[PDB]
């Protein structure tokens, strides 16, 4: 019934419990980089105008934690990107959206904690914090394209309609 | 084309005379919530219909229903007129006497027919096998019978009877069926634990060999599909309900098995006829349908007879329509047209017959 | 037969009037009662005269399948017979329908009102599955007729599926599913008060009804569509054009998203209803393995559906293909528990769509009150 | 212990486990026999007030053990540290038996018991002996009822006649099922599974069983005064009318749930005259009545009645003047539930010293089997 995770590697990595796939990312981050262009965000992105209507969904595979964080996120981005006229100035304001300290999982703040990993090692939490933000940045010059039509240059009133749904009924936030 | 009719616990048959099977095969079963619904309607709705049967044992105990199912066989099975012709029937050994009459009595008061050859089930069933002296097993449904039969006569001091029959077997089957794990209850999941009993059923010569080797080897289980999806995986009872036959304490019966009593059978007759009677032992009846049967009684009363004379046991192919067959080949032969309980002995004597021709 | 039977069958939403031995119904009305608040008793109207009018209070007397008042119910009856139908009570037959777990008393109470008060010779109360199962011969093989099978009554209040084995009812296995045609409309204004501007507030539930009964459809994977949708936007959003109650004033809007998340809250209940998340394809399964084991093949060889709400295209579909899906999976299992020696027979699944599918309730009871061995069946007046 | 003074004695049943002490007249604990795991494993009470959330399941059918995998679960929290807290080392116990019990499952408990558990002492007993024990009668009848089937065994002195023991497949469990399609036709639906418990409770405090059905019939009729009104948990309330004394009478008419055969009354009658000629009057004075299912009003009160006219039409057809010679008595404690407990509470404490009564330990260790 729920669309469940794609694309699990056997060889890979469980920083918490996260899953590290190669991203095709242009502005910055320490990580491994990708040869194809398939990424997991343009994969979670073309399942998420189905997804917001779940409100019981199972955890079946570890990198199912990367599509939990991608689509709670990208409802916030629609949220906050509605009263924005220029795909410039707008682009701009995701750029700057990026540049955020968002509380990760394993500290007080961050909702729907109980389905998470404590990173309480001394390593994991840098790591954490670095790539949860790349991710959060990496998404906007994606959503650029989509949030505004090409022939106007306005929000499309498509797009801006699933802007009242929480994933789960719990949204990043509080 | 005299009609024959043969009744029983279990499944009346009924047909034509010139035929060589039953025509009409159908159970004799009587629901009640219309009220005529008997046979396999009777079967189908079964979650309205109080079932219940009148025949009981080989013995008539309700007459209403037994006449509502002669009704029904002689207006939809056969879809002829009651007076077009002679009809035979046929009743059990060791019957009350009046009741040989009392069925005569409301056949006459309702269709008329032209005559009677009322006999006995098992005199006829020898005829069929093709000789006139022997012993004969009524192993059906409702109980079970040795008769012996010499010159076409049934000596009524020398007949024995047994009270087990299809339906103990088919209760403990699902006794047996309970304890494995598969759970058969009601009456409505009958119909279902009867099949295992048809095609998944034998017996056995060593019953504790046989019991080690099924134990120790998983060789003797077999698969069965029941009507839903499910298949069932059966092990060790495809000879642990057909021995009750040779050994009833497993019910609880204290009676002796069906395998000594062909030996009281024949202890309690003449010297001279014994070497006639060992020679020629007819099987019939529908519960002995089973493989391996005959051998099991072969070796048996070998092990209890004299060693100095031979035992031959036969039955044939179409043991389950035995008194079928046997009745309409008596039904129509030569000398036999003189000797019927006619019509007009009923129409000048009156109601005197009931008293009179009672041979 | 020197005249013909009166069939009246009242629901949640709908009223269906007509005489026997005819196809259609002569009257689809709502059911409607309005009122003023001597002769001042029969003051009032039924139906469409009854939607919309200034100085009358409206109201619907049955809610959720039961009555709750019965003196309204008394004087819709007296207007059906003897201004639409024109039919004099003393001298004519009548065939009302029961909804399914009805109690004795409501069932005794519509008794009394038709025959202390209208003088009725006979009537008839008919369970719906029955009814309903009988109208889907029309459209079938002549070599399967047979009284058994599930039906999936759905329409404007709460969806039953129940089963019927050789013409009666199995009580005990009747379950219900929370979802209907009402909760579809409120879930599609709610998604059309989100994207739409141009909407009137007093006209949001016509407008949803219509984009609902034109333009609707169930699909067999969300994400395809969604994609199909932005990819060639002319071939699959069209234009609805309404008409204003005020100034005359036409107004556009497009249908977009809307048309395929409607029906699709049957198979996904937790979309709209956050306590009940059981999909429809499982609930006849569950229900259709709790009955007798002799009748479980039959009952999924004829799936019969007769409501308003399942006229949409291609539902018989995405029922048929979950239940083959489900019960493969079952077989499968019970093979693989028993080795490999012995493969059951598949389970064949079907569903039956008609042309007679919103009123088949009423079908049935003009088919059965046509014969003539019905007069043999009703109870006469002097029995009460 | 020492001196013997930790005996236990348990009644293991399909519906109920009834648990206690030797020399007390009273069970020390009573539980129902459920075990269940959701949709870890819920055992004993706790599976009572829960089970629309749990999936259920009975581990014993007439003594028939269904898995041998939740009675261990279950035995565990008998003689566990939440009900009796024994040391399972230092103890001696006593067992039911039920009629007609296969050689396998007899010596697969006694079997089981030694090994995982590391008793002191087992002995095995006859319930029919053991409620007669309880009421200081050694040659009887016993019509034991329940959840299960209906028993009818005699008993002579100290040792029963399996030969002579009639069944009779009825018992609690099919009347609540039957009061469930009756409440059905009045706009109640309960589900068979998770509403079960909930229709015991109005099977057990409203229903009786009638004497005369033609007064019951007129005042169901006429009169409105057999109608009672149920509170539910829900808070709904239900009517229940003459459901009352409908359910009840599938025991004395079986043919009511689709039954084969020919009633309690019946029954019992085609029982005592089965036996020798000499013993049917030590019989017929000495009838006890035991189990849950025998707890109706009204039920002591109509087999008298109906023995008395099937034994004036049937064996002393007409001439109405000897039946007063004829003594016929059924004898009903209001302590009936128990009765196989409190037998079981006497013969332990009879027989606690004497080191033959018991199997020993010892026994096993060389032998593996008994012939006591
Ligand atoms: N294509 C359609 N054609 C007709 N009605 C449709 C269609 N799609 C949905 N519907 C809905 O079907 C319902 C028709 O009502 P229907 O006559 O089936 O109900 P009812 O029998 O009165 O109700 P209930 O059985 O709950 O008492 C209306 O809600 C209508 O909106
Ligand atoms: N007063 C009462 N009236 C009616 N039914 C009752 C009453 N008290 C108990 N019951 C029913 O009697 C049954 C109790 O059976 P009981 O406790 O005697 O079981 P048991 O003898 O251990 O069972 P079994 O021999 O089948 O294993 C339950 O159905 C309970 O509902
Ligand atoms: N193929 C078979 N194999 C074994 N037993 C059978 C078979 N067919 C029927 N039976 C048993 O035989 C019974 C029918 O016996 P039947 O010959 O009708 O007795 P009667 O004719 O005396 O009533 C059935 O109840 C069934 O248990
Ligand atoms: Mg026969
Ligand atoms: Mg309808
Ligand atoms: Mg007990």
């Amino acid at each position: 019934p729920a669309y469940h995770s794609s694309l699990m590697d056997p060889d890979t990595k469980l920083i918490g419990n996260m899953a590290l796939l190669p991203i095709r990312s242009q502005f910055k981050g320490p990580a491994p980089r990708e040869t194809k262009d398939t990424d997991i965000v343009d994969e979670a992105i073309y399942y998420f105008k189905a997804n917001v209507f779940f409100k019981n969904y199972e955890i079946k595979n570890e990198a199912d934690r990367t599509l939990i964080y991608i689509t709670l996120y990208i409802s916030e981005c629609l949220k906050k990107l509605q009263k924005c006229n220029s795909k410039s100035q707008g682009e701009k304001e995701m750029y700057t959206l990026g540049i955020t300290n968002f509380p990760i999982p394993g500290e007080p703040g961050f909702p729907l904690n109980a389905i998470y990993a404590k990173p309480a090692n001394k390593q994991e939490d840098e790591v954490m914090r670095a790539y949860l933000q790349q991710l959060r940045q990496e998404t906007g010059l994606r959503l650029c394209e989509k949030v505004f039509d090409p022939q106007n240059d306005k929000p499309s009133k498509w797009w801006t309609c699933f802007v009242k749904r929480q994933f789960m009924n719990k949204s990043l936030s509080g | 084309t005299a009609l024959v009719c043969d009744n029983g616990s279990g499944l009346v048959k009924a047909g034509f005379a010139g035929d060589d099977a039953p025509r009409a095969v159908f159970p004799s079963i009587v629901g009640r919530p219309k009220d005529s619904y008997v046979g396999d309607e009777a079967q189908s709705k079964r979650g309205i219909l109080t079932l219940k049967y009148p025949i009981e044992h080989g013995i008539i105990t309700n007459w209403d229903d037994m006449e509502k199912i002669w009704h029904h066989t002689f207006y939809n099975e056969l879809r002829v007129a009651p007076e077009e012709h002679p009809t035979l029937l046929t009743e059990a050994p060791l019957n009350p006497k009046a009741n040989r009459e009392k069925m005569t009595q409301i056949m006459f008061e309702t269709f008329n027919v032209p005559a009677m050859y009322v006999a006995i089930q098992a005199v006829l069933s020898l005829y069929a096998s093709g000789r006139t002296t022997g012993i004969v097993l009524d192993s059906g449904d409702g109980v079970t019978h040795n008769v012996p039969i010499y010159e076409g006569y049934a000596l009524p001091h020398a007949i024995m009877r047994l009270d087990l029959a299809g339906r103990d077997l088919t209760d403990y089957l699902m006794k047996i069926l309970t304890e494995r794990g598969y759970s058969f209850v009601t009456t409505a999941e009958r119909e279902i634990v009867r099949d295992i009993k048809e095609k998944l059923c034998y017996v056995a010569l060593d019953f504790e060999n046989e019991m080690a080797t099924a134990a120790s080897s998983s060789s003797l289980e077999k698969s069965y599909e029941l009507p839903d999806g499910q298949v069932i995986t059966i092990g060790n009872e495809r000879f642990r309900c057909p021995e009750t036959l040779f050994q009833p304490s497993f019910i609880g019966m204290e009676s002796a098995g069906i395998h000594e009593t062909t030996y009281n059978s024949i202890m309690k007759c003449d010297i001279d006829i014994r070497k006639d009677l060992y020679a020629n032992n007819v099987m019939s009846g529908g519960t002995t349908m089973y493989p391996g049967i005959a051998d099991r009684m072969q070796k048996e009363i070998t092990a209890l007879a004299p060693s100095t004379m031979k035992i031959k046991i036969i039955a044939p192919p179409e043991r389950k329509y035995s008194v079928w067959i046997g009745g309409s080949i008596l039904a129509s032969l030569s000398t036999f047209q003189q000797m019927w309980i006619t019509k007009q002995e009923y129409d000048e004597a009156g109601p005197s017959i009931v008293h009179r021709k009672c041979f | 037969g020197r005249l013909p039977a009166c069939v009246v069958d009242c629901g949640t939403g709908y009223t269906k009037l007509g005489y026997a031995g005819n196809t259609e119904p002569q009257f689809i009305i709502p059911s409607c009662i309005a009122i003023k608040e001597g002769v001042d008793d029969l003051d009032f109207f039924i139906g469409d005269e009854a939607i919309e009018k200034p100085t009358y209070a409206t109201k619907w007397p049955i809610r959720h399948g039961i009555v709750e008042d019965w003196d309204l119910m008394e004087r819709f009856m007296e207007q059906v017979i003897f201004k639409y139908l024109r039919a004099e009570p003393e001298d004519h037959y009548f065939l009302l329908t029961e909804p399914p777990l009805n109690t004795p008393e409501n069932r005794e109470y519509t008794a009394e009102i038709m025959f202390e008060s209208f003088n009725v010779p006979g009537l008839y109360i008919a369970v719906q599955a029955v009814l309903a199962l009988a109208a889907s011969w029309t459209s079938r093989q002549v070599g399967e007729r047979t009284l058994t099978g599930t039906v999936i009554d759905s329409g404007d209040g709460v969806t039953h599926v129940i089963p019927v084995a050789e013409g009666y009812v199995i009580g005990s296995c009747i379950k219900h599913i929370p979802i209907a045609g009402r909760d579809i409309t409120y879930f599609i204004q709610q998604l059309l008060r989100d994207r739409e501007v141009g909407i009137p507030p007093e006209q949001s539930l016509e407008t949803a009804k219509a984009v609902k009964e034109r333009y609707s459809y169930v699909c067999p994977d969300l994400v395809k569509e969604f994609n199909k949708y932005d990819t060639d936007g002319s071939k699959w959003i069209k234009q609805y054009t309404g008409i204003n109650a005020i100034s005359k004033k036409e107004f556009s809007i497009d249908v977009g998203y809307e048309r395929f998340l409607g029906p699709e809250i049957f198979f996904h209940p937790e979309f709209a209803n956050p306590d009940f998340t059981q999909p429809i394809s499982e609930v006849v399964d569950e229900v259709i393995q709790n009955c007798p084991i002799d009748v479980r093949r039959p009952l999924y060889k004829n799936i019969v559906l007769s409501g308003g709400s399942t006229m949409f295209r291609d539902f018989g579909r995405r029922l048929q293909r979950d239940l083959k899906r489900t019960v493969d999976a079952r077989l499968k299992l019970s093979e693989e528990l028993s080795g490999g020696r012995l493969k059951p027979k598949p389970i064949d699944v079907q569903v039956i769509t008609h042309h007679m599918q919103r009123y088949a309730v009423w079908f049935g009871g003009s088919m059965l009150a046509s014969t003539p061995e019905f007069y043999q069946v009703c109870h006469t007046k002097k029995d009460y | 212990d020492s001196q013997g003074r930790k005996v236990v004695v348990c009644d293991n049943g399909t519906g109920f486990v009834k648990c206690g002490y030797a020399g007390s007249n009273f069970p020390e604990h009573i539980f129902p026999a459920l075990v269940g795991r959701p949709i870890d494993l819920m055992v004993g009470d706790e599976a009572s007030e829960l089970r629309s959330m749990l999936e259920v399941n009975y581990p014993m059918e007439n003594g028939i053990v269904r898995n041998w995998d939740d009675m261990k679960h279950l035995w565990d929290y008998t003689f566990g540290p939440e009900k009796l807290n024994i040391d399972t080392r230092n103890c001696k116990i006593l067992l039911t038996e039920p009629p007609m019990n296969p050689t396998k499952n007899r010596e697969k408990i006694v079997e089981v018991m030694f090994e995982t558990y590391q008793f002191s002492g087992v002995y095995v007993a006859i319930q029919a002996v053991l409620t007669l024990y309880a009421q200081g009668l050694l040659t009887g009848v016993v019509v034991d009822s329940g959840d299960g089937v209906t028993h009818i065994c005699p008993v002579y002195e100290g040792f029963s006649l399996p030969h002579l023991t009639r069944r009779l497949d009825i018992a609690g469990r099919d009347i609540t099922r039957y009061l469930i399609k009756l409440l059905l036709l009045r706009g109640y639906a309960f589900n068979h599974s998770a509403d079960f418990e909930t229709v015991r409770m109005i099977k057990e405090k409203l229903c009786y069983v009638g004497y005369n059905i033609e007064q019951e019939q007129k005042l169901a009729l006429e009169t409105t005064v057999l109608v009672e009104s149920y509170t539910l948990p829900d808070g709904r309330i239900i009517k229940v009318g003459g459901e009352r004394f409908e359910a009840p009478e599938a025991l004395f008419q079986p043919h009511l749930i689709n039954v084969e055969g020919v009633g309690v009354a019946e029954l019992l009658f085609n029982t005592i005259q089965a036996a020798d000629i000499d013993t049917r009057s030590e019989f017929y004075k000495h009838i006890v009545l035991s189990g849950g299912s025998t707890m109706y009003p009204g039920l002591p009160s109509r087999l008298e009645r109906e023995l008395k006219q099937l034994y004036l039409e049937r064996v002393l057809k007409g001439d109405v003047e000897k039946l007063s010679k004829f003594k016929i008595r059924i004898e009903d404690p209001p302590r009936r539930k128990h009765m196989v407990f409190l037998g079981g509470a006497v013969l332990a404490d009879i027989m606690k010293d004497k080191d033959n009564f018991w199997m020993t330990r010892q026994e096993y260790q060389e032998k593996g089997v008994r012939v006591l």
